[PDB]
RNA sequence: AAACUCCAGUUGACACAAAAUAGACUACGAAAGUGGCUUUAACAUAUCUGAACACACAAUAGCUAAGACCCAAACUGGGAUUAGAUACCCCACUAUGCUUAGCCCUAAACCUCAACAGUUAAAUCAACAAAACUGCUCGCCAGAACACUACGAGCCACAGCUUAAAACUCAAA
């Protein structure tokens, strides 16, 4: 995970965010914020590490980053709620449309699928 | 029609007239109907400005003897 | 049981009018709902019985509240007969 | 000054007063109005006991209990045991919906009591324990 | 009703005929037992008025088509 | 073509929409004298929009705000508190015949 | 502009410096969130 | 205001499900329902159960109950002559708001239309 | 985030509701909070009568505590407030102030629904 | 009537139960379900349809184990009614409804109205119900009864669930 002293991914390119107060710097970083500001922050890392446009949300690429996020944060919810039958729902879904979005990125473009795949730490599996 | 909208901001504005609408009179003309005639006649001498074509129009009447007493 | 008492559902004679006084206070319980939900409430009614029975609470206010909208409508229309002959 | 429907609140500066007394300080008649019985207890401000009566306890059995009449004997009873201990004016505090519940009152005032307030204490869960199944009639 | 008056007179002063008034089922469709096997129907119906007193087409508009009368009507 | 012929456009007479009491206002939980304004004096029971006279968003908004400031300590439940009883009568509702 | 807004605000903060005067200065202070609507959507301010 | 209709019956293109299952069409009849005879009760028990006390006392002798028996006996004859008040202004509807009779008659000349004409 | 400690204090006298207010503050510092502000609301009658810790309580001293934490301190400060003798009631709620409030146009007017039934004739 | 009479009424202290009013609102969730308060986490899919060969869920009741226990309450006992009353009515009380950990996998689980896209014109249209239709796709149906059955198979299910026939019979249903 990012470091809690990360800055929000809103005020991390606002000019001066380094010389204000420690104090300014707490209330502006993922310590003070909900994990979806982390979860932010996670996304942004993953699309520059590995899309070739990280400003482009919409291609095949940035979904599979942006599905794969969530279904970090699902993971990590049900570890704590294994009884929670709406989120392991959510998660067994979200698995099934990343496949879905890989296989048509897989038949598409060979290169960026392998590149995803790396990036992001997936075993690409045939179906039975 | 184009007057429907200077005929809204009129009511607003000033009101309905104390006058009474003699529906009778084919040839009826009321203080909101002088006051579109008179601002039509301003806004072909050239005047855009919404605002301050709508103020110098009371005015105009107003040196006519007209009553416009200002609902607010 | 812990608020302050002689506050709530408490309603002073005056003039040693007990009928108005408890008449009034009646009137208060009844608007606000609590005489009926106490009625309700001596036998437990089943959520599938409370759920009908608040579905056709809300569709006779319907009905009344538009067939009252109607009858204040055409009120006007009860005065005599104009064209009496014709 | 117009009159107020509102009991004087307790600490506020009030002019209201019987026989010199303030409202907190007037005894307070607490009627139980049930289903099948009527249930009146006259206690001061200080919860000191001043009388009781019932329907059961002016002779009336099973079902005459639940009636007016039977309340309304509880009242006067009550109310004449109560005028003994010197109490004239009365807070009522009735809880429950039984057929004694206005004619416990009334008994109260031919006793020869003033009635000053009505407080209704039903009791009203707010969500509570499950009553008895409904009946097959 | 309004104009029962009025147009009653209109058909009177023309020389011609009219039915104001609560119209009676068949007028038009039954008229030989109504009035006789010889009646003569009208050619001609015209409605200055085509809604009844509870806002429907006047029943002769419907029975004025099954004689085969052509109407006017307002 | 004609210039006396209708044009189109938005209605000019259009009256602008009304507003609750509360639109644009903020309410908390804390300021108990305005939630104590929509409950019923002798019985504490929240009033309905037919009667408070509420959009549905400010009705929710007054309804969450007096169960939380009820069950924190700041609100009565069984009844207004007696301090609020002379405030303005903003609610639809005759308890005296 | 939420940055220097900010930057503001962190001075009038509470630390553990002035922890015991800010407390004694609160004690001596009273903050009223009470206020009441009319008819007409006025506020009506408390008597105080 | 009439509470809402939209959206609460079940119906085609009504997503979620319905929130009022009426066994009757919500559509307004021609007419209001019969004034309800309202339930009867004993009256003058006040009255009588005055009566009925002094006699305990004074062992059933009239002599003794005179004013307690007047009481019951004008108030048992206020009672039979208020029925026959409230009968004639019941039908006349002096005190009513409308009678179901003349408002029945008002709405046989504005009928609801459900049907296209 | 930012929260809002709605603290209701044990009616004390000056020194001891200072004390409490300190190690109260102290507290949330501890658990990584950044305090904001401390508003009194004044000591006034509960609305009802409060039992804590053995006592009961029919008055109290309303205090508020602005201030920013993670999100990991509520529950810890939750519990700190339990075992405290002096408070009565404490609740920490998301600050209101933080919720932006949508802009309202007005009552859009609802229309009698229409066409719930067959136009055929009955 | 039986029942209680260490009972009842006032006051005070006092929940592993349930959640008036708001709600005349019509929101959330795939459905089942969800209407006291707070906080944390959090509500898949930037074409659509699509698994009965899988996976994950699924009210109430029920099972296994350990707890809680206000109130309600199958069963059972008592009272009453009745020709009888294994009921309806009254009282008492248990399993059970709650929590934790695992099972079971069923409902008139029905808003008996499939998903997605589109239309209101033509013939509007058996009847009733909640107006009539188009495109596309999956699922399902083909006289009644036998039959939510038999057998086989699968299953933590062992008086269970799912899948599910045939013979004889009828001219109807
Ligand atoms: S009408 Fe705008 S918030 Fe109520
Ligand atoms: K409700
Ligand atoms: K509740
Ligand atoms: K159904
Ligand atoms: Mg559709
Ligand atoms: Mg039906
Ligand atoms: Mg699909
Ligand atoms: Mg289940
Ligand atoms: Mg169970
Ligand atoms: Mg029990
Ligand atoms: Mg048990
Ligand atoms: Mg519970
Ligand atoms: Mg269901
Ligand atoms: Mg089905
Ligand atoms: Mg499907
Ligand atoms: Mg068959
Ligand atoms: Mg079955
Ligand atoms: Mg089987
Ligand atoms: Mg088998």
């Amino acid at each position: 995970d990012p470091p809690p002293s990360t800055l929000l991914k809103d005020y991390q390119n606002v000019p001066g965010i380094e010389k204000v107060d420690d104090v300014v710097k707490r209330l502006l970083s993922l310590e003070m914020a909900n994990k979806k500001e982390m979860l932010k922050i996670k996304q942004e890392q993953f699309m520059k590490k590995i899309v070739a446009n990280p400003e482009d949300t919409r291609s095949l690429e940035a979904r599979i980053i942006a599905l794969s996020v969530k279904i970090r944060s699902y993971e990590e919810h049900l570890e704590k709620h294994r009884k929670d039958k709406a989120h392991k729902r959510y998660l067994l879904m979200s698995i099934d449309q990343r496949k879905k979005m890989l296989k048509n990125l897989r038949n598409t473009n060979y290169d960026v699928f392998e590149k995803i795949c790396w990036g992001l730490g997936i075993e690409y599996t045939f179906p039975p | 029609y184009h007057e429907d909208r200077i005929r809204a901001k009129f009511y607003s504005v000033y009101g309905s007239g104390q006058r009474a609408f003699d529906l009778f009179n084919p040839n009826f003309k009321s203080t909101c109907q002088r006051f579109v005639e008179k601002y039509t006649e301003l806004q072909k001498l050239g005047e855009t400005d919404e605002e301050k074509l709508f103020v110098e129009t009371g005015k105009a009447l107003l040196a006519e003897g007209v009553i416009l007493r200002r609902v607010g | 049981a812990k608020h302050l008492k002689f506050i709530a559902r408490t309603v002073m004679v005056q003039e040693g009018n007990v009928e108005s006084a408890y008449r009034t206070l009646n009137r208060i319980l009844t608007m606000d709902g609590l005489i009926e939900d106490i009625k309700h409430r001596r036998y437990y009614e089943k959520p599938c019985r409370r759920r009908q029975r608040e579905s056709y609470e809300r569709c006779r206010r319907i009905y009344n509240m538009e067939m009252a909208r109607k009858i204040n409508f055409l009120m006007r229309k009860n005065r005599a007969d104009p064209w009496q002959g014709c | 000054t117009k009159f107020s429907i509102y009991p004087p609140i307790p600490g506020e500066e009030s002019s209201l007063r019987w026989a010199g007394k303030k409202f907190e300080e007037i005894p307070i008649a607490h009627i139980k109005a049930s289903h099948n019985n009527t249930q009146i207890q006259v206690v001061s401000a200080s919860n000191e006991p001043l009388a009781f009566a019932s329907c059961g306890t002016e002779g009336f059995r099973n079902a005459k209990k639940g009636t007016g009449i039977a309340a309304q004997t509880a009242g006067i009873a009550a109310a004449a045991r109560a005028k003994q201990k010197g109490v004239i004016h009365i807070r009522v505090v009735v809880k429950g919906l039984g057929p004694g519940r206005l004619s416990a009152m009334h008994g109260l005032i031919m006793g020869g009591l003033e009635v000053i307030s009505i407080t209704d204490n039903t009791p009203i869960p707010h969500x509570g324990c499950r009553p008895r199944k409904a009946r097959k009639l | 009703r309004q104009f029962s008056y009025l147009i009653e007179n209109m058909a009177r002063d023309c020389g011609e005929y009219a039915h104001t008034r609560y119209f009676r089922g068949g007028m038009l469709t039954n008229a030989r037992l109504l009035f006789g096997p010889t009646v003569r129907l009208p050619d001609l119906i015209i409605f200055l008025h085509t809604l009844n007193n509870i806002f429907e087409p006047h029943v002769a508009v419907r029975d004025a088509a099954k004689m085969n009368i052509p109407t006017v009507g307002i | 073509s004609n210039e006396d012929l209708p044009i189109s456009m938005e209605n000019p007479y259009k009256e602008p929409l009304k507003k609750c009491i509360l639109c644009g206002k903020h309410v908390d939980y804390k300021n108990v004298q305005l939630l104590s304004q929509f409950v019923s004096p002798f019985t504490g029971c929240i009033y309905g929009r037919h009667i408070t006279g509420l959009c549905g968003k400010k009705q929710k908004e007054i309804t969450k705000a007096i169960k939380r400031a009820q069950i924190m300590g700041f609100m009565p439940v069984t009844y207004k508190d007696p301090a609020y009883l002379k405030d303005p009568k903003v609610c639809n509702i005759r308890y005296r015949e | 502009r939420e940055v220097l807004q900010l930057q503001e605000e962190v001075k009038n903060f509470i630390t553990r410096e002035n922890l015991e005067a800010r407390v004694e200065a609160a004690l001596d202070s009273r903050k009223n969130y009470n206020w009441a609507i009319t008819r007409e959507g006025l506020v009506v301010r408390p008597q105080r | 205001a009439t509470p809402s209709l939209r959206g609460r019956l079940a119906r085609f293109g009504n997503p979620r499900k319905p929130v009022l299952k009426p066994n009757k069409p919500l559509i307004l009849a021609n007419r209001v329902g019969e004034r309800r005879r309202e339930k009867g009760e004993a009256t003058c028990i006040t009255e009588m159960s005055v009566m009925m006390a002094c006699w305990k006392q004074n062992e059933f002798r009239d002599d003794a109950c005179r004013k307690e028996i007047q009481g019951f006996l004008d108030c048992a004859a206020r009672a039979q002559e208020a029925r026959k008040m409230r009968s004639i202004q019941e039908t006349l509807g002096e005190s009513g708001s409308l009678l179901p009779n003349k408002l029945n008659k008002l709405l046989q000349r504005f009928p609801n239309k459900p049907y296209l004409s | 985030p930012r929260y809002e400690l709605a603290l209701i204090l044990k009616a004390m006298q000056r020194p001891e509701t200072a004390a409490t207010l300190k190690r109260t503050i102290e507290a949330l510092m501890d658990r990584g909070a950044i305090v904001r502000d401390l508003e009194n609301l004044g000591e006034r009658a509960l609305p009802y009568r409060i039992s804590a810790h053995s006592q009961q309580h029919n008055r109290g001293g309303y205090f508020l505590v602005d201030f920013y934490a993670p999100t990991a301190a509520v529950e810890s400060m939750v519990e700190h407030l339990s075992r405290d003798i002096d408070v009565i009631r404490g609740n920490i709620v998301k600050h209101p102030l933080t919720q932006e409030l949508k802009e309202c146009e007005g009552i859009v007017p609802v229309p009698l629904a229409e066409k719930l039934y067959s136009t055929k004739k009955r």
